[PDB]
C-alpha cells in the first residue's frame, strides 16, 4: 500500500495547515454531510483549534460547481475539505487557484495530484489502499490531524466512528490503516474491541428491535417482523424488552449461540452468518447505554444530525459539548413525534387521495412537513405519491413516490417518469418539486407518465 | 490577545470586522467558527449564534 509515500502527502497537508494557523489566517473546513463526514470535520476542527488557531466550518450535501463558486467568492488564504473534493479536483484547481487548498479524502480521485503547487491532495487510494476498506474520510483527517500535533490521538474514536459510518468494516473486522488508528485508541483507553453481535441498538435498543431491524447481516424469519423477535427471544429465555448493554457475558454468548443456530437452521448465506458475530468498538469515555458509547450508535446519531440540517451540531458533539447532545436528542424526538403525527393525520385523512390508473397522489398542503412527505407515502403503503407545500419556497410543492417491487413487474419506474413531468411543468426531478398551481396538471401527467 | 470562543450560526451572516482588524464571515448558516467573544455573544443574544464547547 505504500504508507510511506502517503504519509508523505499527509505531512505536507498538515504542514500546510499549520503554516497558515501560525501566519493567523481562517482555516476553512468544509466537510461531508454523513457520519464520515461529520467525524472529520470534528477531527479537523478540533486540530486547527488546539493549535490556538481559527477555523470555519461548513457541512455540505456535495461539492457542487455552485459551492465551489460562493468558497472562491469567500477569498481565503486557505481551503481543506474533507471527505469530499476527489472527484472534483480540476474544478477546485480551477476556481481556489488563488489560494492553498487541501483535501483530505479516501474516494477514488479524478487524478493522482493537483497540478499546482500550495494544491496537495491526501488521499490513500492512489496509493493502492483500498476505498472502502482500508481508510475513511474521518480516518484520513485523522492521520493528517496526527501529523500535525500528536494529542490528536485522543480523536482516535471519533475517527472509527466515521469508520463505521462508512462500514469500513462491513466484514466483521478492520482492515489497513484503520488497525493503525485502533490501536492509538486502545493506548489511550478511549476505545476498546469486543466479539459481539454486530447489529446496530446494543445501547438504545430493545433486543427485539435490534433483532427486528438487523441488516449486515440480516436474520431469516426474523428481520423485519418484530412480533416474531419477541415470540423467539422469549422463546430462547430472554427479556424482549430489555437492552442488549443490560445482558450478562454469559447471555450475551447464549443470544450468539442461539442466533447463529437459528440463521444455520434457516438456510442464511455463509458469509452472512460470518458477519454476524465480529468487532464491534466501545468507549469508556461515554457511559454505557448512551447512544455514544458504541461506534455504530454514535454514528447513528450523528447521521441522523446531519439530515436534518445539523450537522455542525454533530460536530459539536464529537467535540465533547454535552448541550450539544442535549439538542440534538430534542430535535430528534421532535422529527419522530412530528413522523408519528404524520402517519395518524395521513392514514386518518386517506378520504382525501386521487384515484389514478396508475398512481395515488395524496395532497396533504401544509399539514405534513416537506422532509416527512416519502415517509409518509411508504407509511400509506404499510398499512404512493404524497406532495406537500415547501417551507422553503412559497408557490413550490414537493412530493415524493413510493413503491415496491410487485410495480417493477411492469416496468412503471418512478425516477424515470418523474423526471417526465418535472421536465414538462418546470421543475425538478424519487422526488419532485413543481409549481403549486399545477398540482392537477400534475396528476393528469403522472397516471399517463406509467 | 482577543478573547474569543467557537460558535454555530443559525443565520446567513455577510462578514464583519473584528477588534483585531481580521475579517471574520461571511458565514452560511449552520456554519461552525471560531470569532471574538464581543461579536459572538452578541450574535448569541440576538439568537443568530450557538456557544459550543471545544474541551482541549
Amino acid at each position: 500500500m505504500d504508507k510511506e509515500a502517503f504519509l508523505e502527502r499527509v505531512r505536507e497537508g498538515a504542514e500546510l495547515i499549520k503554516m497558515h494557523i501560525e501566519l493567523g489566517h481562517t482555516i476553512r473546513l468544509i466537510s461531508h454531510r454523513d457520519a464520515d463526514g461529520i467525524t472529520a470535520g470534528a477531527i479537523l476542527a478540533k486540530a486547527v483549534a488546539r493549535e490556538g488557531g481559527t477555523f470555519q466550518l461548513s457541512i455540505v450535501k456535495q461539492v457542487s460547481e455552485e459551492l465551489i463558486d460562493q468558497l472562491a467568492r469567500e477569498k481565503r488564504e486557505i481551503y481543506v475539505f474533507s471527505d469530499l473534493g476527489s472527484g472534483s479536483i480540476e474544478l477546485i484547481e480551477e476556481k481556489l487557484n488563488f489560494a492553498t487548498v487541501v483535501v483530505a479524502d479516501h474516494h477514488p480521485p479524478e487524478k493522482d495530484s493537483f497540478s499546482t503547487d500550495s494544491h496537495v491532495l491526501v488521499n490513500p487510494v492512489p496509493f493502492g489502499a483500498n476505498s472502502v476498506r482500508d481508510l475513511s474520510g474521518s480516518g484520513v483527517a485523522y492521520f493528517v490531524a496526527r501529523e500535525m500535533n500528536r494529542k490528536n490521538r485522543d480523536m482516535a474514536y471519533v475517527a472509527i466512528v466515521g469508520a463505521v459510518g462508512d462500514m469500513q468494516e462491513i466484514d466483521g473486522t478492520f482492515h489497513g490503516l484503520n488497525l493503525e488508528i485502533i490501536e492509538d485508541g486502545k493506548e489511550l483507553g478511549i476505545l476498546e474491541v469486543r466479539k459481539e453481535l454486530r447489529l446496530f441498538g446494543r445501547e438504545s435498543r430493545p433486543l427485539y428491535q435490534m433483532l427486528a431491524y438487523a441488516t449486515n447481516p440480516e436474520i431469516p424469519e426474523i428481520t423485519g417482523d418484530e412480533r416474531k423477535a419477541i415470540e423467539w427471544l422469549r422463546a430462547k429465555g430472554f427479556d424482549p424488552e430489555m437492552k442488549y448493554w443490560q445482558l450478562r457475558e454469559e447471555e450475551k454468548r447464549k443470544l450468539h449461540e442461539a442466533l447463529l443456530v437459528h440463521m444455520i437452521k434457516h438456510g442464511a448465506p455463509k458469509e452472512a452468518i460470518d458477519r454476524l458475530i465480529g468487532d464491534v468498538v466501545i468507549s469508556p469515555l461515554y457511559p454505557e447505554g448512551d447512544v455514544r458509547h458504541e461506534a455504530r450508535e454514535f454514528a447513528t446519531l450523528l447521521n441522523a444530525t446531519g439530515r436534518l440540517n445539523a450537522g455542525t451540531l454533530g460536530v459539536a458533539i464529537c467535540l465533547g459539548d454535552e448541550e450539544a447532545y442535549k439538542v440534538a436528542r430534542k430535535m430528534l424526538d421532535d422529527y419522530k413525534k412530528e413522523q408519528i403525527e404524520a402517519r395518524k393525520f395521513i392514514i386518518q385523512n386517506w378520504n382525501m387521495v386521487e384515484e389514478g390508473e396508475h398512481a395515488y397522489v395524496f395532497y396533504a398542503g401544509k399539514n405534513i412537513r416537506d422532509t416527512l412527505v416519502g415517509i409518509a407515502a411508504n407509511m400509506a403503503i404499510n398499512a404512493v405519491v404524497v406532495l406537500a407545500d415547501s417551507d422553503e419556497d412559497e408557490n413550490l410543492v414537493k412530493g415524493s413516490a413510493r413503491t415496491t417491487e410487485k410495480a417493477l413487474e411492469k416496468g412503471y419506474h418512478l425516477g424515470e417518469a418523474l423526471k417526465e413531468v418535472a421536465e414538462k411543468l418546470g421543475g425538478e426531478g424519487a422526488g419532485i418539486r413543481f409549481p403549486k398551481n399545477r398540482i392537477d396538471e400534475f396528476i393528469k401527467l403522472f397516471n399517463e407518465a406509467l | 490577545e482577543v478573547p474569543k470562543e467557537a460558535y454555530i450560526i443559525q443565520i446567513d451572516l455577510p462578514a464583519v470586522l473584528g477588534p483585531d482588524m481580521k475579517e471574520y464571515g461571511p458565514f452560511m448558516a449552520g456554519d461552525m467558527a471560531i470569532i471574538p467573544t464581543v461579536i459572538g455573544r452578541a450574535l448569541v443574544e440576538r439568537e443568530a449564534a450557538r456557544r459550543v464547547r471545544i474541551f482541549l
